[PDB]
C-alpha cells in the first residue's frame, strides 16, 4: 500500500508541475509571437 | 494577413470591434466569452 | 523490308516554323499555401 501510494503521489505531482511548465512556455510563445508578426509585416512592405 | 478593409466587406463593424477587443482580455473574461458562445473558444493569441 | 520504301535523296523544304506551344495548363505547377503562424492559436486547458 505504501509503495503504490508513493507512486500515485509522485505521478500526481509530476502532472501538477508540467502544466506550470506548459503555461510558462505559452507566455514566452506569445511574447515571441508579437515580434514575429511585426517582422513579417515589415518584410511584406519591403516586398511591395 | 487580411486587412480591415477586405474583412469589413462581408462582416460588420460590431463583430470586428468584438474580435479586436478580445485580443488583450483577462483570463476569466476570455473564459466567460468562451462559455458565452455556441461551441467556441477564444484566446489571448487569437486575433492575428 | 517494305516494297513501299520511299527513295528520294533531297532535303525536304520546311513547312511550318517552331513556335511556343499554345497550351495553358500543366507546364505550370500547383500552388500551396501554408504558414506556421496559424499554429499560434491554441486552447486554454481550463476544466481539468
Amino acid at each position: 500500500n505504501a509503495t503504490l501510494f508513493n507512486k500515485l503521489k509522485e505521478l500526481q505531482q509530476a502532472n501538477a508541475e508540467k502544466s506550470k511548465l506548459n503555461d510558462e512556455l505559452r507566455s514566452k510563445y506569445q511574447i515571441e509571437s508579437s515580434k514575429a508578426a511585426e517582422s513579417a509585416q515589415t518584410l511584406k512592405i519591403l516586398q511591395e | 494577413a487580411a486587412t480591415s478593409e477586405e474583412i469589413l466587406e462581408v462582416h460588420t463593424k460590431e463583430h470586428l470591434e468584438f474580435i479586436e477587443s478580445t485580443e488583450k482580455m483577462s483570463r476569466e473574461e476570455l473564459l466567460k466569452e468562451t462559455e458565452k458562445g455556441d461551441s467556441v473558444y477564444f484566446n489571448n493569441d487569437s486575433y492575428a | 523490308e517494305n516494297s513501299l520504301s520511299t527513295t528520294s535523296k533531297s532535303k525536304r523544304q520546311v513547312i511550318v516554323p517552331v513556335c511556343m506551344p499554345k497550351i495553358h495548363y500543366s507546364p505550370l505547377k500547383t500552388g500551396l499555401c501554408y504558414d506556421v503562424r496559424m499554429r499560434y492559436h491554441a486552447k486554454i486547458f481550463t476544466s481539468y
